[PDB]
């Protein structure tokens, strides 16, 4: 459930930032992500959240949900 | 000589999902999440009740 809610929204903002396109000196840094850096260090670099903040993208409502499967995850083990 | 220096500077699907358990063991889960190398060794050295837990 987790990949299904990440992939559709990774390509949504995707799409919304190629329709509003504004042409300038930082789209290409932005969308050099897509086309380079091969899934695994894609996945790496969009999850990422242990400080306070990283540059994680606009998807920020399931990164509450991984905290809270994650520590589901702690109480299950041993750790309390 | 301003003209000068001008005229010599012109001159698919389940692919996705095991890349996420990869990186989920790779970065969230081995991030020093416990404590418990002083109550192991504490409550090991008790004889209740010889030779000791830890001795052994």
């Amino acid at each position: 459930d987790f990949v299904a809610k990440l992939q559709d929204n990774q390509r949504f903002r995707y799409n919304e930032v190629m329709q509003a396109l504004n042409m300038s000196a930082a789209l290409t840094a932005r969308k050099t992500r897509e086309f380079r850096s091969p899934p695994q260090e894609q996945i790496n670099m969009l999850l990422n959240f242990k400080d306070d903040k990283s540059e994680c993208p606009c998807p920020e409502e399931i990164r509450d949900q991984l905290l809270d499967f994650h520590e589901d995850l702690m109480t299950h083990c041993g750790i309390e | 000589x301003x003209x000068x220096x001008x005229x010599x500077x012109x001159x698919p699907r389940h692919r996705a999902v095991n890349l996420f358990l990869q990186g989920y063991e790779k970065s969230w889960i081995e991030t020093e999440e416990h404590y418990f190398e002083d109550k192991l060794i504490e409550d090991l050295a008790k004889p209740g009740a010889r030779v000791d837990p830890l001795h052994q």
